[PDB]
């Protein structure tokens, strides 16, 4: 009975799996669009405070490559709200 | 959070009723036995240890690897536990 | 990590200050000498999980599986120089002057 | 409302604590042929709550050598250890669902030995340091086998969550598997929880060890430990092996046969104490290291091989 | 030691070094060197003599600090760079940790304090091994990390070794503590051409084994620890006598034997690399070495020292032989040096 | 909250100049296992869980048990030397306060401790739409791809039980 | 700079419907929406930098969009009853709700035609050509320094000998 | 074989023990199912499969999912 | 390494996994993969000797990737001002802190 029930739950890991695989492209097209967004946004605030810096160009990479880089999840919200900073870092691990 | 809330009004539930309870109210014991087993306690907790893992690697494709690793593991130890009750540990 | 892998550092280095420095009791060497282990595995289980490195995962434990049986040869060690000696103390341990 | 669920778990289990203990002087007397405490309250149900206050207004004893730490920290961490493992225990929801959750359960036990070991050395007498030793002892032997028949049953769940179980058995409770296991899991509560068959720990003919030196506040506190340990083990033995039936439209059903098995399971182990007499402190490790242990790590190894060439290898998560 | 015991523990011991040298992840280069050390702490209390517990719980402690001071190294490289092991951007104190950790292991210069006493109150056998077989392993980890290290700090622990090592033995009487302090000093010297060129230390410790495990299988033979007790080898085998003579001033540097092509090649390259600071003073203490040594000779050889009328008994008895290893390992160290030029 | 990694970061210090200041072997045996959770909360704030648990079990309750198991049958008593006990109470307490001002001093030097920078940092980057992502898919690796990991310390145990009897004997 | 696309360049309509929704009609968004989803997501692995494929991006979500106003137009109340009854279970599992998942399922073979894909039969690898040009130098990779030379030829009897001090050799 | 027979009457937990050990070093290697679990487990879909691009060289690999072409897991079914 | 018995025998038992862009588990990407192999495919028949002077754009970053120090610096820059300006009144979070939200 155990061989039977864990093989029918084994592909129903499988049919749920493969579904959010089909739903991925669509949080990764949103998941980038909404990143990017953040990165901008900050960038607005930047320049509104990076401007009196004295020479100091409002954003650069501090790496020299040209590739994409991901932000840091601290990059992302550090200037932003400190709760969502917060929910960022210990949000899953603190769960719901 | 949540965890930590729980466990706080534990130990406040603990030391609410000790501090009531004191409130209210107004040297060479040794066996190398007893050292062994600690020792062979923790060889073995060591390998639950080594052990642990197994749920997760379970699902790993190599899978023959994994029990040949596993049974590998156990047998291992038995035989150290065997040598144990071959020679007087274990034998109190 | 900046400042969370300086304090686990000087954990380490407390601890150092500590196994090298004795005063009566060895056990408390020995003890000590956990504290390190244990400032190590933190440390080096720490910067694998935010490097992402699931790699290496295998070596914040290996760590812990050889200090254990060190510290088990440790302590058979203390255990038969309390037997020798009635004590832990590391005064006794002057013979080999 | 998190609160309110908190209390909803702690007070009701503090509560059963107090009942078990009449349960027990009820239960072992019809046993032995008398008809326990009836007349404190009616029918005895007032008993518990009677000698909690008499042992709470007893002047708690610091004898002239003990310490005053190890001595107040043992019952608080007794009493904290236990309760809190019921913080995440799936009946059927959890309070605290963890991921790892067994591997919670395990430790936190293991952390109840230093209550023991540290009341001893706190004591300073010659009977507590002699008791203590041998009960660090049996309950660090038991947590060896107690932690590889674990492994064995996670391997079959996929998981360490205890919630998963309750959709692993769905269909057959883990006794009809593994049945060979729940004995070895049984009599490892037994020991862990101290109770008679093992309750060497705390001999009464043998060293009157652990509370010797406690009464009062201190000896309730452990006191109380025990007996929620009594009841979380039995628990334990309630969703890991003997699988409560599970319908997700009506939640209570899986909490009633919960309720109904850990009465049972816990009824067993007073059943237990009457009728048998207590093992010998080698005779205790003779079973564990020599009976048993060669019997779990060979049937350990039968549950990582049961999952491969059955094809039954269990879905993770 | 129930055989099978023995050959778990003896196979750790060797697995010990092996795992040490063989892999690239530092990781097991350190279980290699923590191994070695669980392997050893058994062999080491075999008599259990009060005096051995010490030896042990001393070696142990101090090898334990050091094991964990070289994973703090591996440790903090992790985050300087995520690879597990030394590399040329490496921070500096990064390297010299695993400099100080790692000449704790092999004790020298100013962590010699723990092998003279070790080397007292363990048997004459597992005092080789404790003197050579577990020197490979700590080497064979600074060996592979040469490029990265620093030369002052190597220079220093250097320079120390060899005055702690010859100062030492000065006084020494025991002989296992003059061996142990003669190791001490060697040591230093593979340890300053480290930097420069590794491959040379490789000669400078090859040789120390094949001159130190015939000689402690001397001091044995006859299971001598006072220079008294050799003294008597006179009466007790004297064939021996002669090549103890030799391999002892070979040990040191005199320049017909075997013992000076190290010392002449390590200044050799020393000075090509333009330290003839340190390489002279160098060289002139080793001669201070060569002093204990002869003082030696004097009373083994030279001189023939009183013995006991009980002696001629153990005469009488047929003596034991020394194994084959003895003269293999004797000829090829007191004489070899006309063959130089291929052993570097 | 931010600074939940730092405090138990800091706790763990403490825990350890406890240690440290070598107080009796059964109290420094219990500040072990403070900074033994502390840590052990610490990994598990991280994001791994298995590595975290794993403290305890194997650790916690695993090893130092024994510690204070050993440290009942041959550590003696700390007998007549009890009154440091509280001198190095005082010196922890004086020490932690010491270093309590002491991090302010680095703070002040910006030229790391990002004080701003607090909640920033714990986690760097998430795979956020992952799913096998966990603390232990790694630490299996021990069973297949990495197995030497496991070959070595397998073999240390079972050399260890050959080893501490032979000691022990 | 970092050139950072700007928001009008980033703001499409999207799904936004609950998680339940998509998981609801997940086993179909896969099915009648891979051949643009794969084109964002091949766009999106070859040329690491999300900011190069955003324009597939925006045509997911467009797509998808259609897909459920197309749902809304048939079978409309099925989903409904289906996404319900999978939204109360906790971990939205999919067993829970067979009967409700087969009367849309069914529906959707009636009215729309689409079918619901079989186990399987999307976790396999697909094809998708696109005209983007396979990024070459992704990960813009700069120039990799030459290999050191190479020293040629054949070995010969060293030259007058181990020039060693006096060894004629 | 003797032995072998006290051992199942005296100390029979041992004689149970080992033949556990061997059984379950036994069936692994000999059953129509082992295979499987190394191909049920690889099969679960975890991490999202990458599309190739389309040189158009090849005929292997299915244009889509539904497609008649690529893996198949009907074993899993019906297993 | 000392004794290369390992790369002999063929065997590959310590070296799969000693940098972050070894093979990880289930293929989840390390971070700094972008970079490390940047920087090891450089150093690949270049010793190290010229690994560390020409091939320090790739560590430099690298460097970056991982410890993600400039950033932090950037960034607590940043802050630092804001506290100022905010300080003067001049800087006030825009509603955008607390805007709509993006699938
Ligand atoms: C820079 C170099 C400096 C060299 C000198 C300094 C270094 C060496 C110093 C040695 C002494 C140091 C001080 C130690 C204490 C000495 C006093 C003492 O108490 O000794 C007790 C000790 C007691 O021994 P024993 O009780 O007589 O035991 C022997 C039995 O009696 C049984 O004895 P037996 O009578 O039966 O033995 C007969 C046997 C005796 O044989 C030996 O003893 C051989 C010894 C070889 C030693 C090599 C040392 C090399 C150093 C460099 O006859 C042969 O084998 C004839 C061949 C021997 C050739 C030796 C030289 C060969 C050199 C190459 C020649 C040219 C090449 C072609 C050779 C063709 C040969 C056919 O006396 C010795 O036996 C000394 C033996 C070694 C003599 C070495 C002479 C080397 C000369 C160079
Ligand atoms: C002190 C330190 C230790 C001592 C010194 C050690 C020095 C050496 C250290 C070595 C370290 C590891 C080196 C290798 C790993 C790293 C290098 C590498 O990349 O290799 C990966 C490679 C991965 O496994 P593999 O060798 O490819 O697997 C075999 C086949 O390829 C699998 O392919 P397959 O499709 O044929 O699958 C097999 C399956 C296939 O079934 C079917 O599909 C049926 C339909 C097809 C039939 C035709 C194909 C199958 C034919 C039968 C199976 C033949 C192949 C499998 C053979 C398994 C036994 C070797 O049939 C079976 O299930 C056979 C089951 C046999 C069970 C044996 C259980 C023994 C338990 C222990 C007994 C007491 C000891 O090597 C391994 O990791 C395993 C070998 C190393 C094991 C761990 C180290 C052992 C040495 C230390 C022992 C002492 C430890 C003390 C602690
Ligand atoms: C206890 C004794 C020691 C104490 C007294 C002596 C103390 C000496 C202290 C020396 C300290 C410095 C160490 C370095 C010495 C010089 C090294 C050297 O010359 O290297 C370049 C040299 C290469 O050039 P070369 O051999 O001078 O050129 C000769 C021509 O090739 C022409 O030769 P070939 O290529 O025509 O060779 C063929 C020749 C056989 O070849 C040889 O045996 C040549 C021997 C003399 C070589 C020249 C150096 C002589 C030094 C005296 O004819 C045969 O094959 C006859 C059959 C085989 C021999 C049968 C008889 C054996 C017993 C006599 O390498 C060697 O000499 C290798 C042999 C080791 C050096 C000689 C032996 C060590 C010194 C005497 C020790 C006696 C024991
Ligand atoms: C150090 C600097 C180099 C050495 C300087 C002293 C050299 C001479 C030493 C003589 C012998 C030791 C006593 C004098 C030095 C000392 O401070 O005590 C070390 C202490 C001794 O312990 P005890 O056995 O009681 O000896 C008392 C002797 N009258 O032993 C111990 O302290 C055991 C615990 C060691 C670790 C304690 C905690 C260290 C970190 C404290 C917080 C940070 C402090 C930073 C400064
Ligand atoms: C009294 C001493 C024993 C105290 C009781 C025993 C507590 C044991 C806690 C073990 C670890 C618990 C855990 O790991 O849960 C972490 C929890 C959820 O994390 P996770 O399972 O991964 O789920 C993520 C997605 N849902 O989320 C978390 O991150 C929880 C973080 C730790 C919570 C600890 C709660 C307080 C316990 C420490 C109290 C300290 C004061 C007493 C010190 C005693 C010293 C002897
Ligand atoms: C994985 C874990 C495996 C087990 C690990 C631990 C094994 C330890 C075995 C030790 C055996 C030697 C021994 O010391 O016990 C002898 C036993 C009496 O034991 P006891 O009185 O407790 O005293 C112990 C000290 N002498 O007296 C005995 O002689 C017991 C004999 C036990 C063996 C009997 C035969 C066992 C095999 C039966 C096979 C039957 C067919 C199996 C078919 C399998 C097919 C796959």
């Amino acid at each position: 009975r155990m061989m039977r029930w864990n093989q029918e739950r084994r592909r129903l890991l499988i049919e749920d799996l493969e579904a959010r695989i089909a739903l991925m492209p669509l949080f990764q097209a949103e998941k980038d669009r909404r990143t990017l967004q953040i990165l901008r946004e900050n960038l607005e605030e930047e320049a509104i405070i990076m401007k009196d810096v004295p020479n100091w160009k409002v954003g650069e990479s501090v790496f020299h490559t040209t590739r994409w880089v991901p932000p840091l999840i601290g990059e992302m919200y550090g200037l932003r709200t400190k709760e969502e900073m917060s929910n960022a870092n210990f949000g899953f691990t603190w769960y719901t | 959070m949540n965890l930590y809330t729980v466990i706080f009004i534990n130990i406040l539930l603990s030391l609410t009723l000790i501090l009531v309870a004191f409130w209210l109210p107004q040297r060479l014991p040794f066996s190398m036995k007893f050292f062994l087993v600690a020792i062979t306690f923790l060889l073995f907790d060591l390998e639950i240890a080594l052990l642990l893992p197994l749920p997760w690697a379970i699902q790993t494709i190599k899978t023959s690897t994994m029990m040949i690793m596993a049974f590998i593991l156990v047998t291992i130890l038995s035989l150290g536990l065997a040598y144990e009750w071959t020679q007087k540990g274990l034998e109190w | 990590m900046p400042s969370t892998f300086f304090n686990l550092t000087m954990a380490f280095s407390l601890s150092l200050l500590g196994t090298l420095m004795f005063r009566s009791h060895l056990m408390s060497t020995l003890l000590c000498l956990e504290g390190m282990v244990l400032s190590l595995f933190i440390m080096t289980s720490v910067t694998s999980l935010n490097s992402n490195s699931m790699s290496s995962m295998p070596i914040p434990i290996t760590i812990l599986v050889f200090a254990a049986c060190e510290a088990a040869v440790g302590l058979a060690l203390l255990v038969k120089v309390s037997n020798t000696y009635g004590t832990d103390y590391v005064q006794n341990l002057n013979l080999l002057q | 409302m998190f609160f309110i669920n908190i209390l909803t778990l702690l007070v009701p289990i503090l509560i059963a604590m107090a009942f078990l203990t009449l349960v027990e002087r009820k239960i072992l007397g019809y046993m032995q042929l008398r008809k326990g405490p009836n007349i404190v309250g009616p029918y005895g149900i007032l008993q518990p709550f009677a000698d909690a206050m008499k042992l709470f207004m007893k002047e708690p004893m610091r004898p002239l050598t003990t310490s005053m730490s190890l001595f107040i920290i043992a019952p608080t961490l007794s009493l904290t250890l236990a309760l809190s493992l019921w913080v995440p225990l799936p009946m059927p929801h959890p309070l605290i669902n963890l991921n790892l959750g067994i591997l919670f359960i395990l430790a936190t036990s293991s952390l109840s030995v230093y209550s023991i070991l540290w009341s001893g050395w706190a004591s300073n007498s010659k009977y507590s340091l002699f008791g203590a030793l041998r009960a660090v002892a049996q309950t660090i032997s038991y947590e060896v086998t107690m932690a590889i028949i674990l492994l064995s049953v996670l391997l079959m769940n996929g998981s360490y969550s205890l919630q998963t179980l309750i959709t692993t058995q769905e269909h057959m409770w883990l006794l009809l598997p593994a049945w060979p296991m729940a004995m070895m899991w049984f009599i490892s509560t037994l020991a862990e929880t101290n109770r008679a068959p093992f309750d060497l720990t705390e001999g009464e003919s043998e060293l009157v060890g652990f509370n010797v030196e406690y009464a009062a506040g201190p000896f309730a506190l452990f006191f109380m430990a025990e007996y929620t340990n009594i009841i979380l083990m039995n628990a334990l033995t309630t969703i890991i092996f003997l699988g409560p039936l599970y319908y997700i439209n009506l939640p209570e059903l899986y909490s009633t046969n919960f309720m109904m098995e850990a009465l049972l399971l816990s009824s067993t182990f007073l059943w237990i104490r009457a009728s048998y007499p207590r093992f010998r402190y080698d005779q205790l490790m003779h079973l564990l290291w020599k009976n048993f242990l060669p019997l779990t790590l060979a049937l350990c190894m039968w549950h990582i091989s049961l999952p491969i060439f059955t094809a039954g290898v269990p879905p993770y998560m | 030691m129930n055989p099978i015991t023995l050959a778990i523990i003896y196979f750790t011991i060797f697995l010990g070094p092996v795992i040490t040298m063989s892999s690239t992840n530092l990781m097991l280069m350190w279980v290699g060197l923590e191994f070695s050390l669980l392997a050893i702490i058994p062999m080491l209390i075999n008599k259990k003599n009060p005096r051995s517990t010490e030896a042990a719980t001393k070696y142990f402690v101090t090898q334990a600090t050091a094991s964990m001071i070289i994973l703090l190294a591996i440790v903090l490289n992790y985050k300087q760079l995520g690879t597990w092991m030394f590399q040329q951007q490496t921070n500096g104190l990064i390297l010299n940790m695993t400099l100080m950790a790692l000449s704790m292991k092999l004790g020298l210069a100013p962590f010699h304090f723990w092998l003279p006493e070790v080397t007292q109150g363990i048997p004459l056998h597992m005092g080789l091994i404790l003197l050579t077989w577990q020197k490979i392993a700590p080497l064979s980890i600074l060996i592979q990390i040469y490029p990265l290290l620093n030369s002052t700090i190597i220079l220093m622990l250097a320079i120390t070794s060899i005055f702690m090592g010859a100062w030492g033995g000065l006084n020494q009487t025991q002989m296992r503590k003059i061996m142990a302090y003669s190791s001490i000093a060697h040591m230093g010297w593979m340890l300053a051409i480290l930097p420069y060129n590794p491959s040379l230390t490789l000669l400078n410790l090859m040789i120390y084994i094949i001159l130190t495990a015939p000689m402690f299988m001397a001091l044995m033979l006859n299971n001598s620890m006072t220079i008294n007790s050799i003294s008597l080898l006179w009466n007790k085998t004297p064939a021996m006598l002669t090549m103890i003579s030799l391999m002892l001033l070979s040990l040191g540097g005199l320049p017909p034997l075997t013992g000076f092509l190290p010392k002449w090649i390590i200044i050799t390259e020393l000075m090509k690399n333009n330290c003839l600071i340190m390489a002279t003073l160098m060289a002139m203490m080793a001669l201070l070495n060569l002093f204990f040594y002869t003082r030696l000779i004097y009373s083994t050889s030279l001189t023939m020292f009183p013995t006991n009328n009980n002696s001629k008994m153990m005469t009488h008895q047929t003596k034991t032989k020394p194994n084959l290893m003895f003269s293999t390992l004797a000829i090829m160290s007191t004489m070899t040096l006309p063959l130089a030029p291929q052993l570097i | 909250m931010n600074n939940y990694i730092f405090v138990l970061s800091s706790l763990f210090l403490v825990g350890c100049l406890g240690l440290a200041l070598k107080p009796s072997p059964i109290y420094g045996g219990l500040g072990l296992i403070v900074s033994g959770f502390v840590g052990c909360l610490m990994v598990l704030g991280f994001g791994g869980s298995f590595l975290g648990l794993m403290v305890f079990l194997i650790y916690l309750g695993g090893m130092l048990v024994v510690f204070g198991y050993t440290t009942a049958m041959a550590t003696e008593e700390y007998p007549e030397t009890w009154g440091s006990n509280w001198l190095i109470l005082g010196f922890l307490v004086l020490g932690v306060i010491m270093e309590v001002f002491l991090i302010c001093v680095l703070n002040y030097y910006d030229e790391v401790i990002n004080l701003d920078g607090l909640g920033d940092w714990l986690m760097y980057e998430v795979d956020d739409v992952g799913v096998m992502l966990e603390g232990g898919i790694g630490v299996a690796a021990m069973y297949s791809c990495a197995t030497w990991m496991m070959v070595v310390a397998g073999w240390s145990l079972f050399a260890g039980i050959f080893i501490i009897i032979e000691i022990t004997r | 700079i970092v050139e950072l696309p700007t928001l009008e360049e980033l703001k499409v309509e999207e799904v936004k419907v609950s998680s339940a929704v998509l998981k609801a009609a997940a086993h179909h968004y896969g099915a009648q929406c891979d051949k643009t989803n794969k084109e964002f997501m091949l766009c999106r692995w070859e040329e690491k930098d999300p900011r190069r494929c955003l324009k597939e991006g925006k045509l997911v979500n467009g797509c998808a969009l259609n897909f459920f106003r197309q749902i809304k137009s048939h079978c409309a109340e099925p989903f409904t009853e289906y996404w319900t009854c999978l939204d109360y279970s906790n971990m939205q599992l999919f067993r829970h709700c067979r009967q409700q998942q087969a009367k849309f399922d069914q529906c959707v073979l009636d009215k729309l035609g689409w079918v619901r894909p079989d186990l399987g039969q999307l976790s396999k690898v697909t094809k998708v050509k696109t005209d983007r040009p396979l990024p070459e130098n992704p990960y813009h990779s700069r120039a990799r320094p030459e290999p050191n030379p190479v020293i040629e030829g054949d070995l010969k009897p060293a030259k007058h000998g181990t020039r060693f001090f006096f060894w004629t050799v | 074989s003797a032995f072998l027979k006290n051992a199942w009457a005296k100390e029979p937990v041992l004689v149970v023990s080992f033949s556990v050990w061997g059984l379950a070093i036994i069936m692994p290697m000999i059953s129509p199912y082992t295979k499987y679990a190394s191909m049920i487990n690889k099969a679960t879909p975890y991490n999202y499969p990458v599309p190739v691009r389309d040189d158009g060289n090849m005929p292997d690999v299915p244009s889509h999912p539904q497609d008649p072409l690529g893996p198949s897991l009907d074993w899993l079914k019906n297993l | 390494p000392f004794l290369d018995i390992q790369k002999k025998l063929g065997i590959s038992l310590d070296r799969h996994f000693m940098f972050l862009s070894a093979e990880q588990p289930y293929k989840n990407a390390a971070r700094c993969h972008a970079f490390e192999k940047e920087w090891i495919e450089c150093a690949h028949g270049i010793g190290g000797t010229r690994a560390k002077k020409e091939c320090k754009i790739e560590f430099d970053d690298f460097e970056e990737c991982l410890l993600r120090y400039k950033t932090m610096r950037r960034m607590h820059d940043i802050k630092k001002q804001r506290e100022k300006l905010m300080k003067e009144g001049k800087y006030t979070p825009p509603p955008h802190h607390s805007g709509r939200e993006e699938p």
